[PDB]
């Protein structure tokens, strides 16, 4: 639902890169370029953001 | 329809949560004509039965 | 490289990202044991209790 | 074939990945209970015995 | 029944379904408890007549969309009345209609005698006669109805906004509190209050419209409205938005 | 071990309570087994 | 004994005997409030 | 392929027939007494619901 804190494979921090990744994509960055800019070199950490589905955003559309 | 009989629209989630069937009331217009073997005819219709 | 010894594995391994699914079948929902349990009254035979 | 623990359609998982939320899931069980006043002789209500 | 512990409260056990001495450990009875079930974890005339009345009760209920619990309550009233047999002369349909009326009153959602009559072949006069008899036979009583017991149904059936319904309830309750309508039927007071509240909002309902749902002749609504009209500003809630100013409410 | 006359049911046996137990349902309402209902019918006709 | 309305989200104290309904909303779906008892989680 | 429509139309055909079979019975009984009948009371709503 929400971006994992760590990369599952290696434990690298990924929970502080989702908003930065979305911001870069809005800046016309390709997904590969945006991941490179954030320092995600290993394809395990790129997998984390490339495949993340942010369901929490739609979960917040339901009134508590 | 509540206990007091006040109708309210039923959202599907309320039907799921309260275990209510999701049904729509069905109304039919009915025309009733009566003949009294006295060469008189009376036609009455019950709208939305 | 071997995790336990750190030595290169002689054969090179095919490794990459693959999409995996977790199926509803967990072992905890299936593990069950019986040892002098609640027999039935009429049949005097085992039953779930 | 790492340690023989994935043989015959078995899988070796990474414990550290599991520690980080890998394939962690939630199980929701819902129980519904209603109180029925049917029958003057017998009646049931919600209250801690 | 511990042989060592005479009169000992044996403790039930769900592991194997046996009762054990609470302070010895001895299992008295091997697996006798039956844990699984113990814990949740050619028709007689009287029955045939009862069955038809039960069918009639359900048929009446669906016409006005009453919940099954009231129907279940109505069935119990009918069985008590049918068993006691003080209404043997009265028709079963009349008894059932009165039982349906009583069941509604007992549950806090009264239906007026006219509403029960509309769903039954039995007239209001006959239902009222049966209603009193059933109370005597069952030695029971029903709380006196109030003007607010019909606001939800009447206002909703009129498609009036919630604020109007609250305003009408406040008006009707205040009018009874102020004794502006002594002796008037609660339904008439409610109908007049609905008209007063309705005319003060965007959604305006004529006297005929309010009478139809409430079953009160417009003349009676006119009489009650005239009695509460003088104190219109006082009856209305303080925090009420007047689409039509109170000073300009219809006079009649 | 067997005689033709014994085939005719002159005296009807009654199964023990173990064969047909008194089930408990809806509280203390002992739900008699199907055999009990037939046995209750059998005795009523026999007495009549 | 606090119940939260499912529509207006209004906390209201309701007894066991009295009927279940929103004090002001009229909504008949109510949710129990979170327990005040403290439950510990291992962040594992 | 029989979808919800055709399947439900088959049911409604029979249920409406029972409804119209019922109003005949109720209406005829009142007509036999000679008194006029009320259409709304004749209709049994539970049949289709
Ligand atoms: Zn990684
Ligand atoms: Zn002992
Ligand atoms: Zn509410």
């Amino acid at each position: 639902m929400i971006i994992p804190v760590r990369c599952f494979t290696c434990g690298k921090i990924v929970g502080n890169k989702w908003e930065a990744y979305l911001g870069l994509l809005q800046a016309e960055y390709t997904e590969g370029d945006a991941l490179d800019a954030l320092g995600l070199k290993r394809y395990c950490c790129r997998r984390m953001l490339l495949a993340h589905v942010d369901l929490i955003e739609k979960l917040l559309n339901y009134a508590p | 329809w509540e206990r007091d009989g006040a109708p309210s629209p039923m959202m599907p989630n309320e039907a799921r949560l309260r275990n209510l069937t999701y049904s729509a009331p069905l109304y039919v217009d009915i025309t009733k004509t009566v003949i009294k073997e006295g060469e008189e005819q009376l036609q009455t219709q019950h709208q939305k039965t | 490289y071997n995790g336990f010894t750190g030595r290169k594995i002689t054969s090179q391994i095919f490794i990459g990202p693959t999409y995996y699914q977790r199926l509803k079948h967990m072992v905890d929902d299936k593990i069950h044991s019986r040892a002098r349990g609640p027999i039935q009254i009429l049949n005097r035979q085992p039953m779930e209790g | 074939s790492y340690t023989g623990y994935n043989q015959e359609d078995s899988v070796i998982m990474n414990r550290s990945a599991v520690d980080r939320g890998f394939f962690r899931s939630v199980f929701y069980r819902s129980y519904k209970e209603q109180e029925s006043k049917k029958g003057f002789d017998q009646e049931e209500v919600f209250e801690k015995p | 029944t511990c042989p060592n512990h005479p009169d000992a409260i044996l403790v039930e056990d769900y592991r194997a379904g046996d009762m054990i001495c609470p302070e010895c450990g001895l299992v008295v009875g091997d697996r006798v408890i039956d844990v699984g079930s113990e814990w949740r974890t050619t028709m007689s005339s009287s029955d045939r007549a009862m069955m038809n009345a039960f069918k009639e009760i359900t048929t009446m209920a669906d016409r006005i969309n009453l919940p099954r619990n009231i129907v279940d309550r109505t069935n119990n009233l009918f069985k008590q009345v049918y068993e006691q047999k003080s209404l043997k002369g009265r028709a079963n349909d009349a008894i059932a209609s009165a039982c349906l009326y009583i069941a509604c009153r007992q549950e806090g959602v009264p239906r007026t005698f006219k509403e029960i009559c509309a769903v039954s072949r039995i007239s209001k006069k006959e239902i009222g006669r049966c209603f009193k008899l059933i109370l005597k036979a069952l030695e029971t009583s029903v709380d006196l109805i109030t003007t607010g017991d019909f606001m939800s149904r009447f206002c909703s059936n009129l498609c009036l906004p919630k604020q109007v319904q609250m305003a009408a309830t406040h008006i009707a309750r205040k009018a009874v509190e102020l004794d502006l309508v002594p002796g008037r039927s609660p339904i008439s007071v409610a109908a007049a209050a609905i008209y007063m509240a309705s005319q003060a909002s965007a959604e305006k309902r004529t006297q005929k419209e309010i009478g139809d749902i409430a079953g009160v002749a417009d003349v009676t609504i006119r009489q009650s409205y005239r009695l509460i009209y003088p104190r219109a500003p006082d009856l209305f809630p303080t925090d009420f938005k007047f689409d039509t100013p109170v000073d300009k409410l219809p006079q009649l | 071990y067997a005689r033709p006359e014994w085939m005719i049911v002159t005296v009807l046996p009654v199964p023990p309570l173990s064969v047909r137990p008194a089930v408990v349902m809806q509280g203390s309402a002992r739900n008699q087994d199907d055999l009990t209902h037939k046995l209750a019918d059998i005795v009523k006709i026999n007495n009549q | 004994m606090i119940y939260i309305c499912g529509e207006c989200h209004t906390e209201n104290e309701i007894k066991s005997r009295d009927p279940i309904r929103c004090r002001e909303c009229g909504y008949r779906i109510m949710y129990k409030k979170r327990t005040k008892r403290l439950v510990v989680f291992d962040a594992r | 392929l029989d979808l919800a429509g055709p399947l439900l139309a088959f049911l409604f055909r029979g249920m409406f027939k029972n409804l119209l079979k019922e109003v005949r019975i109720y209406a005829q009984k009142f007509i036999d007494r000679g008194k006029d009948f009320n259409l709304e009371l004749a209709i049994k709503t539970r049949i289709i619901s």
